């Protein structure tokens, strides 16, 4: 020894919270940016990082917090150029759609000039108009809370996969222990420049379109012994779900105020047919059977599932998005409501459409989604449950927030900084 | 528009106190855009205005000629407006109406117009006779 | 995006090997808008990482080449273990954990050592 | 309190003719108030309750035809029927609505 | 020997799209001027041309990314200026209106909210006919664009002097100026030269005749994507350009009228003197001589009779010689004696009868429109006609009609190309490190 | 001079022949525009760090010219030294070897790495 | 003879202009100034001596203070835009009086949750905010006719957290330590630091507050002492304490203005209302003005006199400062200066009155509504500098002519310099 | 990066010879305003690190060159100019000749490279 020596290029890493940026590949606009971003960043650039240990946890993570403060900004940044739909907020007089969940309202509205106004009629769903107190006079649900902003008619807001990639000079240590629950030494670690890709689909009780589990049902939680922390289950053999709005609906361009219009529902063609979502009960029943055994060994006692009702219809119902239209299903009509001791058919769910929403669990930002003309048949995979730990243990579907959805996908990543400077003694001295 | 109907006894004894009621169909009694009022069609004098109240909760105002003997109020619980005539005289025999003088108030951000369309809708009118 | 990050990934490779295997093992590599502004911060910050690690070398007279021999005494109080027992028994992450305490002092000591070396060389040029 | 005079008190007429009715104010009317001429007209067939005809001197009620039209000055107010017909037989009332209590006139009986 | 070596300096380049940034000649610095405002990188000792001898190089103008960035700017730069200003939304009310003569310069009146949101106060404001539109014929007019767009008004603070603007490339890139004095729009440039920043282009938004443009060097130039195509646009340059001037004798002064609380907008107050229609004068002999010279140049690429036939019509944005002057735009017929006849093979001047327009729809984007406040005092200007947007339509008929206004910017960034320098040359040699 | 004195001056030699390019030395004798300018300065820096990074990690750091220790490969071209070093513009020369520019760098990286470890393996021994 | 050598790390510098950035101690919650943005830490013992190097700088043509006003003015713009605008409240507003002279129990019509129904409402306003439309029954908010007016969200608060400016890595900030500094010219004792250790963004227009007391000696500063338009700045040693208080127990009430938009107003007066007090230790104040006057005599050789402010509007004539979530405007002249001297336990009081609507930066098209803070609020603070305008004898009137001059009382002692450590010199060596 | 320059600023008031001893003894407004400052720090360092690279003696704390000391710049020899002047005074003496010095040095570096290349090309 007797002399230090600088060794450039040394492998040394430490945790670091730092920004992440674009990724896309393969038109007008999309809500998830993606109209101009870095391309492709192919996948096979990993280094298997042989047999070096690394211990980490998914709960004190940076990517989820780094992300939830970005998506909430992406949508907010998209709706600025488009109409604030406040002028529609006037006294509605509503009759029934003579073709109980749908009502056919009438209101005065400002036409292309100030003083000349006309009577106009538009269709609404009873879920988001409240009587002003039979009364038979209504108003939009979100008027005493905050402004409501129309989703721009031209943009689209269906999910597109986005890869997170760390800036040059850092790395992302992807964990490869397939049986990993998100806390402990990942004995098979790997590093990747740009993540594999994650889908921005919002949900509240089912993880749709998500990455499938591998050779296991994995249950993840910061505390399984807590009655308010969320439980996330990651599913073997993802089941398939279909959702539809079979009404052949058409949209009408009602003009309110000056400038721009807002699109509204016209005539309900044919007859009302309530939306429904289909599941194969044998698939679901024995899918529930698998998880029934996994969590049992973590509590050593029998279990039950329940309704999870008793809320503001945002978290209690199976709220999700598809095909440019929103859905809110009971999802416990008979779906869970069962306990486990140990035919080609299907089970169906009654569901409700809502025209205006308040997403990201916040207030001050509600939005209107114009109807999608024609029928839609949303189909998606299911990979996880946002179960809640409520003699025997009681379970109930439903998360505590919406970051839990993202926390299910980014658990196998942790941003890390690389420090290529390391001093070590060596025998030599400068010549 | 508001369908409307007067109800109450039509035969009244002299010098007694009479209470008349009018039930609202298709609306609220207390909503500020309305101004409920009652009118009587006498045979000699003709039409005459008695009282009206709405909007600012307790806001009655009576004709000075008959200011002494009137009372009127309303309740959303039953959605009706009732008028009390104290110490009826034989001359008061006439058809009494309940009418909804319509107001409005539209706020389009820039301009806040406001006014009234007079007495838009009237009830059928209830006949009361002072005799014994 | 790629230019200043390609070498960093290679450095992270083979971290699980001890330093002795790590020396020759390194040759085995071959033998506006929200999402616009966010991308700007990433591109600027990436430079600040390369510029730091390179700028330190200039202060230490270790410019350009990967490894550089230096002139400064080994403050052997840092560790009983020397080259003959730390070099084939430990990995860099373990080395950093027990040596990170002293690191800032060595940089200042290495700073003055580089300064006096070049100016004592100037004392040879000015003889 | 404020009293409205009326002329004519009655007017017989046949189909197709035009008729004119007038009533006059006493206490100025349209006394600024940041408002307008709050004068109104009502008509009533025998047996049925009164109903609105004109408000604000020259504005027709909901969906009523152009068979009639109203006009008036600061204190003088007039009503004209463009073309009378069979159903127009009724008693027409001049009503002011400036200050309470509202006061009608004693009818205008047209046949 | 035969070992590889590296050189950290070598002339090499590749065609690469890249962001550019502004430079200006520092003509004064009041920081409300739309284009500069707080201004961009300050000036330079501009002469920097380089010989770049006998380098064979070719490029095509119609695909260059530099022009596109100059439509990413402007339209985005105008938005950065119009956003703080007032909205004319409360003015979309039924207009009682009549005439003012003792020409279509009307006199309109409307309701208008005073300092309080409740009370209203009648106010009279004049309007040219190109703003009002019939309700369906007399009276009850309405503002044209209020049925599709949120009308806003340019604040009087800012001005529209088409100040020169210089485009520089980030250090590490360069611009390959082309100097061949008959560069025919696309093809080899045998006398290329480099420059760090471009010429001082003027943001003049012309639509049928390019004003204040740079003069071509000692020869008439004609550029097009495809001269044989029947529909695609064509751009013509000129040498010894011709004069054009316009004036409005009406000595107007602006009145300010209330629209609700806080917000105010400015309109014409009164016609001092008498209404004299706007005029533009052009030397008749210069135009005839100038177009005659271009006639030969246009003939020698089709070899047949060429006929000038005036614009197509249907509106006033496309079929008229629109241009900015002072802040009160013009839209002008450009056809009376300006076209409609051709050549076989007095010292007076031509006249253009034409008018003013307040609410201008620009960039052909639905939903946005801007209102230009009237400019007090009589307004005059002079400019050089330095390009024609002729469009082709036995014979051949040429219709003067401008496509998208990007044609104007391609009319002066024709002699520029963006290159990325990568000086990392590799070569063999005799040596090896010892 | 920001960096234009170098990255624009290297076009001063221009498409002159390699023989000239090897010795041509005496020739020297807030808002929207702010964001556009900021993106220019940051991008300009990156274009300079890129070349210095590769020129830096090859062991050729700083030195304007430097030789190497990896032999030529005839597959790149057959025409030899005195034929290519004269009577050919460099930009033309870049055309034929761009088919290997994406791989020739790796030979420099590996050769440099071997060279510097060879120093330590002899001095430290 | 001899050859060129380049020495790296040469200490040469030159004057420059730079876009400085912020730093602070750390504090959470929506503080307006520091926000969740400014860089933390920087505990700075790095006051380098910079031994006896001559340097000169003047706070007047210094281009750092104007950079402080190029932002802060922009900082509030970032916080006004999201919040609720208050234009619809501009309606015919009918007031009589308030009791349970300067407060109105005023009523107005405002629209309820939907834009079809009006709703009668009552809301208090201090007399300054309203202006009589006319013997008087109607009123309106003062700044309605000149500017649109917005409302500060109660979520944010103006409590001034100190902010440290930092030279970008590569510059340096100099500092003068001669405590008897002229205010302009060479300084015999200079030092350098990356970031200054303290500034407070508190706004004041007649008297400084919470400011750094002078370094053991009274100081006088001006562009030109012998002038009648340039603002004189006095920087006190042995500061004098001040305390202002609102003794009422006002309760906040939320009222609605159309859909979504809403604001907070003063509901009712609770308890016996008293005029907002402002107490100052008169025993200290008497000789305090005596000492600064003696310094003034040191430059003008004659007696001086003090008058009231220049009167006129309520922006130049009045002590104006934040007690936090509330704006004060005090006469501060009637019972406070009035006079001079020749050559008892009590504390002097001031008349003062509150103003919800303010005209900060005194520029057209800008205003804001200050949401009242419920209950009593008190804020003891230190006066450290008077701002004096010059009107046989010498006359002065307190009240600066521009609020930008306030910053000179704390950032005088800094100048940004671009350290450019490239130098050239000869040598005997040549490349061999 | 950058922050180390304060160490060089030390010993500003000192003799040029004595300076060797001191080194021996040794989104949102706040967001964007910092980014504008952060990028500036890099630029004025790369514009320094590039000059040394263009001058060939990259990185080293001191440089010896080949160009001579023209007497027109300053005819005070070694014994005087290093005696008691800080570089502030020396900057004033050399201020007018700064740019020509830079380009003169640059070509002197470029011409020695080809001289170094002569042994590799002869
Ligand atoms: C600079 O000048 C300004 C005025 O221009 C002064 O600002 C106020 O100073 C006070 C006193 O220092 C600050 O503290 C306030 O104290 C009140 C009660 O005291 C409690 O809190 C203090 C501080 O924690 C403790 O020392 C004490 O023991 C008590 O526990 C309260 O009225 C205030 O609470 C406010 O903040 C909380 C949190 O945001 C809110 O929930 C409350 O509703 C309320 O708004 C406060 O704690 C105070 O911060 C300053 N602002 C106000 C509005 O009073 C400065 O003192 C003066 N000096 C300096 C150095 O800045
Ligand atoms: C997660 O795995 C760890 C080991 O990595 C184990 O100790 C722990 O109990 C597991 N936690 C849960 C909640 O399953
Ligand atoms: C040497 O080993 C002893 C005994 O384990 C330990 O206490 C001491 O700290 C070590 N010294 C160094 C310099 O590492
Ligand atoms: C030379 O290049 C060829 C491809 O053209 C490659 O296959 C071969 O391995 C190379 N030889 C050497 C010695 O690098
Ligand atoms: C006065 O307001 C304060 C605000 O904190 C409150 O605590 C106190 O109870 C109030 N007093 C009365 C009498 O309402
Ligand atoms: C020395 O400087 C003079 C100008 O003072 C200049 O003309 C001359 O060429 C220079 N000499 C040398 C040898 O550089």
């Amino acid at each position: 020894g007797l002399w230090v020596t600088v060794y450039y290029g040394v492998p040394v890493w430490r945790e670091a919270k730092t920004t992440l940026f674009c990724a896309s590949d393969a038109e007008v606009h999309n809500v998830w940016a993606t109209h101009a971003c870095v391309p492709t960043d192919p996948n096979p650039q990993e280094l298997v990082l042989e047999n070096v240990t690394e211990n980490f946890n998914m709960w004190k993570n940076d990517m989820v917090d780094q992300m939830h403060e970005d998506i909430i900004s992406l949508w907010d940044q998209s709706l600025k150029p488009c109409v604030k739909l406040t002028p529609l907020c006037v006294t509605l007089n509503c009759s029934d759609a003579k073709v109980e969940e749908i009502k056919n309202c009438s209101f005065n509205a400002t036409t292309e000039l100030r003083d000349k106004k006309r009577r106009e009629y538009a269709l609404f769903y009873r879920l988001d108009i409240v009587p002003l107190s039979n009364n038979s006079e209504y108003r939009l649900i979100n008027c005493n809370t905050s402004v409501i902003t129309q989703i721009c008619p031209k943009v689209t807001f269906d999910p597109i996969p986005i890869h997170y990639c760390a800036p040059a000079g850092y790395a992302i240590l992807k964990c490869n222990n397939k049986t990993f629950n998100g806390t402990g030494p990942c004995n098979n670690v790997s590093t990747v420049q740009c993540t594999h890709g994650i889908k921005p689909v919002v949900s509240t009780q089912l993880l749709l379109n998500g990455s499938l589990a591998e050779e296991e049902i994995i249950i993840r939680s910061e505390n399984l012994t807590d009655n308010v922390k969320t439980i996330i289950v990651h599913l073997n053999e993802s089941v398939e779900i279909t959702c539809t709005r079979p009404n052949n609906m058409t949209r009408k361009s009602v003009r309110i105020g000056p400038g721009q219009t807002f699109y509204a529902l016209g005539d309900i063609i044919g007859d009302i047919r309530q939306p429904h979502c289909n599941i194969s009960e044998i698939k679901w029943e024995k899918t529930l059977q698998r998880v029934s055994e996994k969590l049992r060994e973590h509590f050593n006692k029998t279990i039950i599932f329940n309704q999870s009702s008793g809320g503001d219809l945002e978290i209690t119902t199976h709220s999700f998005n598809c095909g440019g239209e929103f859905f809110y299903c009971n999802t416990s009509d008979l779906f869970f409501n069962k306990t486990f001791n140990e035919t080609n058919s299907t089970i169906t769910l009654p569901c409700r459409i809502k025209q205006i929403i308040n997403m990201w669990q916040e207030v001050g930002r509600a939005m209107y989604a114009p109807p999608i003309a024609g029928n839609i048949t949303c189909k998606s995979n299911i990979t996880g449950l946002l179960l809640t730990r409520d003699t025997k243990e009681t379970f109930r579907p439903g998360g505590g927030n919406m970051r839990d959805n993202w926390r299910s996908e980014l658990y196998k990543y942790k941003v890390v900084e690389v420090k290529p400077l390391g001093i070590a003694p060596t025998e030599c001295n400068r010549t | 528009q508001v369908q409307l109907q007067e109800s109450g006894p039509g035969m009244v004894k002299p010098s007694e106190t009479l209470t008349l009621t009018c039930a609202v169909f298709g609306g609220r009694v207390t909503s500020g855009d309305s101004f409920w009022t009652w009118i009587r069609q006498s045979p000699t004098k003709g039409l005459e205005w008695l009282a009206g109240i709405s909007g600012d909760a307790d806001n009655p105002t009576y004709n000075p000629s008959l200011k002494s003997r009137l009372t009127i109020s309303k309740d959303p619980s039953k959605n009706q407006v009732s008028l009390k005539v104290t110490s009826v005289t034989a001359t008061d025999t006439a058809v009494y109406y309940c009418a909804r003088e319509k107001q409005y108030y539209f706020d389009d951000y820039y301009s806040v117009e406001s006014g009234r369309v007079g007495m838009d809708s009237w009830g059928q009118g209830v006949a009361v006779i002072v005799s014994s | 995006v790629v230019g200043l990050g390609a070498v960093f990934l290679g450095f992270l490779g083979a971290a699980g090997s001890t330093m002795g295997a790590a020396s020759n093992t390194l040759t085995v590599q071959a033998r506006l808008g929200v999402w616009g502004f966010k991308q700007l911060q990433a591109r600027v910050l990436a430079i600040e990482r390369y510029l730091e690690v390179q700028q330190l070398l200039g202060m230490w007279g270790c410019s350009g080449k990967l490894i550089c021999c230096t002139n400064v005494p080994w403050n052997s109080s840092w560790s009983n273990k020397t080259y003959n027992e730390i070099w084939d028994n430990m990995t860099w992450m373990q080395w950093d954990r027990e040596i990170g305490n002293y690191t800032d002092t060595i940089y200042k000591l290495l700073e003055v050592s580089q300064f006096q070396q070049e100016i004592n060389e100037k004392d040879n040029l000015t003889l | 309190d404020i009293v409205m005079t009326q002329t004519p008190i009655s007017l017989p007429v046949s189909l197709g003719e035009s008729a004119t009715i007038s009533c006059r104010s006493s206490r100025s009317l349209v006394d600024r108030q940041d408002g307008k001429t709050y004068l109104e007209w009502y008509f009533q067939k025998p047996g049925q309750s009164p109903q609105l005809l004109i408000y604000e001197v020259a504005n027709r009620a909901s969906g009523v035809p152009d068979r009639f039209r109203g006009s008036g000055s600061d204190t003088d107010f007039t009503l004209k029927i463009s073309r009378v017909e069979a159903d127009d037989v009724a008693i027409y009332y001049c009503m002011q609505s400036l200050d309470p209590p509202h006061t009608f006139g004693q009818g205008t009986k047209v046949e």
